[PDB]
């Protein structure tokens, strides 16, 4: 209702330039349709979350190797 | 060195501390307050009819507030039916309240500008036109709240919002709300106020036209200074051309000492501003000026034009009774003054105006035509005072979406925290009506 409808989900304002190692990453999930910029959020084994562009070649490879977050 | 997403968790803890207190106070004040109004008004004045329409429209939204409090801090559990029900009541309250105030502005316009015979248009408006012009379009604007308002899952929790098929629907209802609920009622209230004060200032001009007298030529004062209109002094200078040039500068037009009734009124209004600004600066005249009506002020301004700021200030004995509202006791105590025997015809017209509070002491028409303006102007200004910090938040947030202001995650969440708290505080307009009785 009103304010809660404005910005309720995590969005990507920028993407990771340097490719990430598969050994440190645990899962992946895409950004909400509500977000201005599309992309995926890589969940590391460490716990921290990293943005990435879905159009990138190294990102498309990591999505194949990793599962979707539960 | 890693890129992180924009976490909205910093907005979640903000709402969980500040908003539960705000939604609790406004709920209790809006249910005890407006609850008593409907029981006292409806069961057992003209503007009181519109306040009955207002106290029922906001009360319907007060019983809707417990749902607003839970959605802002926790999650939406209530379901899809309550989701549409809350959205419809919110749409009704947004356009009904803002157009009831617009109809209040129209009621004051008819009661002040066309008071001669306005009992019929004022009745027709409050008894019939109010339903056709306020409640019928308000219930007709709830159609999208029956189509697009529904519950949806978003990341962490469920959200009850209006979901449109594409961005073209989002931007047309975005611009529709600004017109019907902010610009169009704003024009109606502004255009009423601007022609009510225009009438009020004209009534003083015709009042002093009778007393002092209108002169469309440059004439010499009792003291010998060059004057024009209703006692408007041009210069203390003994030169005619100096005053003639001073007149051309004040008007803008190259006049040869000749001015029109309209030009004479423009100069008059300028002299009233100077007299009012000086009166509210005087320690013995300022606590009296605010206590008086609209016609009783005109009679006090008349005394200032006749004697002066220093002269009127010498009525310390009479000004004390003038605040105590003992109008019959003050007039008999002011009739004994040397001012009354200095000029008897002008003084009797001014003292009977202070005694009764009627402009009919000069006008050859009706009697006891007194109307209140002070409770209205407060209610409308205090209404926009609640919404002003909320519409500031949307304006800044709009530039972020229009790609004019492009900053980080922190600034993006700062405007949200501003909107989230100013939305909760903007609902105080529900409590505004019963609190105005104090």
């Amino acid at each position: 209702l009103g304010a809660s409808c404005h910005r309720p989900d995590k969005c990507c304002l920028g993407y990771q330039k340097r490719p990430l190692p598969q050994v440190l990453l645990s899962s992946w999930y895409p950004t909400s349709q509500l977000c201005s910029k599309p992309g995926v959020i890589f969940l590391t084994k460490r716990g921290r979350q990293v943005c990435a562009d879905k159009s990138k070649d190294w990102v498309k490879k990591l999505m194949q190797q990793l599962p979707v977050t539960a | 060195s890693m890129k992180e997403p924009c976490f909205r968790e910093e907005n979640a803890n903000f709402n969980k501390i500040f908003l539960p207190t705000i939604y609790s106070i406004i709920f209790l004040t809006g249910i005890v307050g407006n609850g008593l109004v409907i029981l006292v008004m409806g069961y057992q004045s003209m503007t009181d009819k519109y306040r009955l329409h207002l106290s029922v429209a906001d009360l319907l939204f007060v019983i809707t507030l417990p749902f607003w409090a839970v959605d802002a801090v926790a999650n939406w559990y209530f379901g899809n039916f309550l989701c549409k029900a809350v959205h419809v009541i919110y749409t009704v309250n947004l356009y009904s309240s803002v157009w009831i105030l617009a109809f209040i502005s129209l009621d004051r316009y008819l009661a002040i500008v066309h008071a001669t015979n306005s009992q019929r248009p004022r009745k027709l408006l409050a008894e019939k036109v109010v339903y056709v012009g306020v409640w019928i379009p308000a219930l007709l604007l709830t159609i999208p709240d029956f189509i697009f308002a529904n519950v949806s899952e978003a990341d962490d929790r469920y959200i009850c919002c209006r979901f449109y098929p594409n961005d073209l629907w989002v931007v047309v209802f975005q611009f529709q709300h600004i017109m019907v609920g902010l610009i169009l009622p704003g024009i109606v209230i502004l255009s009423c106020y601007c022609i009510i004060i225009s009438k009020l200032s004209h009534n003083i001009f015709e009042m002093l036209r009778i007393d002092e007298g209108l002169r469309l030529k440059i004439y010499k004062d009792t003291e010998g200074y060059y004057t024009i209109g209703i006692g408007h002094l041009l210069t203390k200078s003994p030169s005619l051309n100096a005053a003639k040039s001073e007149l051309d500068k004040a008007i803008g037009r190259n006049t040869n000492g000749v001015i029109t009734k309209d030009e004479a009124e423009k100069l008059f209004n300028q002299d009233v501003d100077a007299a009012v600004r000086g009166i509210l600066r005087n320690a013995k005249l300022k606590p009296v000026y605010d206590s008086l009506d609209a016609v009783r002020r005109a009679a006090l301004i008349n005394m200032v034009f006749q004697m002066g700021e220093t002269g009127v200030a010498g009525f310390t004995n009479s000004l004390r009774m003038l605040q105590q509202k003992r109008w019959d006791e003050a007039a008999v105590n002011l009739a004994k003054s040397r001012w009354y025997n200095q000029t008897p015809n002008r003084a009797k017209r001014v003292i009977t105006t202070f005694r009764t509070g009627t402009w009919d002491a000069y006008s050859g028409s009706g009697h006891q035509k007194r109307k209140a303006l002070k409770p209205t102007v407060i209610l409308i200004l205090a209404f926009f005072a609640c919404w002003l910090p909320y519409y500031i938040g949307i304006s800044i947030d709009s530039f972020i979406l229009l790609e004019i202001i492009k900053q980080g995650c922190e600034f993006e969440n700062t405007v949200h925290k501003w909107i989230s708290i100013t939305e909760a505080l903007a609902f105080f307009h529900c409590c505004l009506n019963p609190i105005l009785y104090a």
